DNA sequence: TATGTGACACGTGCCTGGAGACTAGGGAGTAATCCCCTTGGCGGTTAAAACGCGGGGGACAGCGCGTACGTGCGTTTAAGCGG
DNA sequence: CGCTTAAACGCACGTACGCGCTGTCCCCCGCGTTTTAACCGCCAAGGGGATTACTCCCTAGTCTCCAGGCACGTGTCACATAT
């Protein structure tokens, strides 16, 4: 239930598999941690966002639409979820 | 005693539903009014731009040798035109990878 | 006893068939084909509302929408989207 | 001697695959645990869609390959191949991140 | 004379001499601060308005309102413009 | 019969007019139906937003030792804060000027 | 009637003035013309747009406050020209 | 002796004054035969709002010199102080355009 | 008194107006033009009977007309070709 | 007692007379009976192919900064489009004149 | 190249949304005007641009170097699938 | 919860790569001078933006009725997988 670090459950060769499909031939080790960071503060926004919505709609669960709208309104608009 | 029922979409020759954006129009509140022609010219548009990008699919899921149409093959055919690119420069799509594309510099020799 | 759902399908399915008889189609593709017929639509629309609140008009016409289509869409879509539409426009008059 | 490729070969080979390819480069189930443990955190007991963990997932992967071509453009133009964290802070700060 | 021209001068004057009694204004700034408020006011409508349609809402009201300048300001100004809404909201609930 | 005609800003010990944001709202088509106390609402929030902004725009007219609020003071306040500049950082001025900033390899030893 | 050459209207002096105001300690030669090609491609997006609605306002005088319309449909919303 | 600063003395001095200053430093009426020259490329003999002409002035004197900026950015990212037209392109590429 | 005599003209002006409203057209330009539908009508109608001929089918449907389209205009044109024809022939049959 | 006549152009909706197509496929001796899209079809095609050589015609004209189009044109047009050039190679144009065209051998040094 | 399969794709009920008939009236098209805003042009002037010399500061190549990821192989466990 | 491997970790050895330093050349700002046209500023002119009126085109809305597109069920072959 109570969750801690999961932030390092995104592992470091998936940052890897990322990077590659980026086409990025070598990364630092200092790479990851920053990288964790950066995503963290962006799922953090989009969160924030789709939970606001969230209680708006007098849902207690969070929906894919509420997500779309999320990033619709950070201006990364995504395709392929009943939007 | 009444007219049969005949399509505003047939009577454009369009085959998106002229009722339909009709509807979507009046109800998304964008004015209190509409004029008659504007869904019609709209569901052209749409119909023109569905149209021209399922060819450019159809273009690329034969170039891969699939017949039917796949993500993967959008998100090729939506960046390899810089017309579409410039269109959608801030849109994702879901399942679609990206170009396959590398530096010069990150090849060797 | 399940609402009904509106969707895109029939309508691209059909004009899939139009400009490719032998293309097939997955349905995530057409969940974003969906999303993205959406999208332009309420960016026309979007457009459409706020240049007839420019104009003071509360009528909006094809004009507008095709000055929403020289404003949103660039280069050569525009000007062949302006010549379908208008195409369009004198088929509607006809009837 | 066993084989053995140089550097770079078996990068291009896999960079040339995940260009190719197109499924999750994150494992599912710590993706959606971390999504939870952040929710958590802003509203209690929150439910998922998968779908939406889902969308969620491929936005956060799209906002991390877009930074990742800007951080790769970023190393080119300082004449290398290896990316340091300064080259991702660039990238954000000129976007406005 | 000519047909009156909307401004929002006057309430700018009025909040300018409750934060400094002692300072005046510019009427470019003036034009600027009515530029500020006519850009905020029609983004949180344009939100208000996609949220209503979102619950399918035809009455667009305060609560979502709320949601939007959530939405919008970051942080500290977000709480403090939800705590002075309501404190307005309130007060107006009293007559 | 009519009882004195009172305004809805001093019902609410507000400043911005309600009436007018009102009006607008009903006619700026967002929807057809407005929540009475939504315009209330939204003119507090604008009066919280304009009154701290005009109180940093004083702020820094003092520190100018400028009796008269400048654009450049609005530039000076507005890019200062993180969470205005955040706010508005694709918002530009008209005749602001730039921040003063000079990076440190810019500056010599 | 017509006019030929004014994109060196925008000389060299100017673009120097902006970049100390950009901060830029050292010029090179070659940026000059760069920027200004880079300027006109800003100039004709945000003009053909402008024009787009001051024919559609049906008017031949060219208005600021379409310009306005202009600039904050490209997200570069100008204060100080709003009405 | 006639004095002569050292370089790029000068040119910190500028930056501080026009990091100060506040108004257009582009000459006016250049700028107004360069917008008519772009406005008969899509519709001759047009008038114009002199108020247009110096809100493009603001706008486009403000998009550059925030370009300036993330040119800046670049070149120092890249351990150098002296930008070249690739840093504009490169700070183009990353804001999308 | 004279005796009237077919041209294509008009609906070359129409086709022209539809397609660049800003350019005109030389009278002998018009003539080429002529020329040019004259010249491929009887090619694409001699192309249609002697198809009729070979399956000794008396009767030209629109199946013949794309048969010999596509036999005499090669690829690009064609196939666009048979694109506007076919989208022609729906919606006379909805006609 | 009787409709409004409506055009099979209209019907169509093509620029194209279909009832003079009809006829001269009536009176040009092609077949006994012919089908009724097939004229149809006919001014389709025709009208696609003259609206794409007109575009044709009027960018030449307008890389030559003339109004109208000249018989010049529609040479450079007929010439530099492949399928049209190999549609047209034996048919001539009166007063269109040729291409620009030089052997490399012909040119000094 | 061999093989299952479920996802795509197609027949079917329906009701519901979209079309047909008709109207009120009102926003919208149009005429007029005028005046104010916009264009056109003319003289003085100087800052602004431009141009030349110069000379230092910076870009960048060369070269090495030590290290820090790349690559390779063994393990754990933890992700992943079914129910 | 119960298997069930895939990959994540982890170590280990090797290379190549950021980077540190310097040589070197050349580029561009500092400064002074020349030109020049920008700009004030002034005035004439006229043009169309905007305003008022007037009448009307459409269209939003209402009631009727019906067929279209989506839910529903199904079958079936393009593709996933294996080799």
């Amino acid at each position: 239930k109570v969750l801690r670090d999961n932030i390092q459950g995104i592992t470091k060769p998936a940052i890897r598999r990322l990077a590659r499909r980026g086409g990025v031939k070598r990364i630092s080790g200092l790479i990851y941690e920053e990288t964790r960071g950066v995503l963290k503060v962006f799922l953090e926004n989009v969160i924030r966002d789709a939970v606001t919505y969230t209680e708006h709609a007098k849902r207690k669960t969070v929906t894919a639409m509420d997500v779309v709208y999320a990033l619709k309104r950070q201006g990364r608009t995504l395709y392929g979820f009943g939007g | 005693a009444r007219a049969k029922a005949k399509t505003r979409s047939s009577r454009a020759g369009l085959q998106f539903p002229v009722g339909r954006v009709h509807r979507l129009l009046r109800k998304g509140n964008y004015s209190e009014r509409v004029g008659a022609g504007a869904p019609v010219y709209l569901a052209a548009v749409l119909e023109y731009l569905t149209a021209e990008i399922l060819e450019l699919a159809g273009n690329a899921a034969r170039d891969n040798k699939k017949t039917r149409i796949i993500p993967r093959h959008l998100q090729l055919a939506i960046r390899n035109d810089e017309e579409l690119n410039k269109l959608l420069g801030r849109v994702t799509i879901a399942q679609g990878g990206v170009l396959p594309n590398i530096q010069a510099v990150l090849l060797p020799k | 006893k399940r609402s009904r759902k509106e969707s895109y399908s029939v309508y691209v399915y059909k004009v899939l068939k139009q400009v490719h008889p032998d293309t097939g189609i997955s349905s995530k593709a057409m969940g974003i084909m969906n999303s993205f017929v959406n999208d332009i639509f309420e960016r026309i629309a979007g457009e459409a509302s706020r240049l007839a609140h420019y104009n003071k008009r509360s009528t909006i016409t094809s004009r507008e929408i095709q000055t929403a289509v020289r404003l949103l869409l660039p280069g050569e879509l525009a000007k062949h989207a302006v010549s379908e539409g208008t195409k369009a426009v004198t088929k509607y008059t006809s009837a | 001697k066993p084989h053995r490729y140089r550097p770079g070969t078996v990068a291009l080979r896999e960079i040339r695959r995940y260009q190719k390819s197109t499924e999750l480069l994150i494992r599912k189930l710590p993706f959606q645990r971390l999504v939870r443990e952040i929710a958590q955190d802003f509203k209690t007991d929150l439910r998922f869609q998968s779908s939406a963990v889902m969308a969620l997932q491929e936005a956060s992967e799209a906002y991390l390959v877009g930074l990742f071509e800007d951080t790769n453009l970023a190393a080119i133009h300082a004449k290398r191949v290896t990316i340091m964290p300064k080259d991702i802070q660039l990238a954000r700060r000129i976007r406005g991140e």
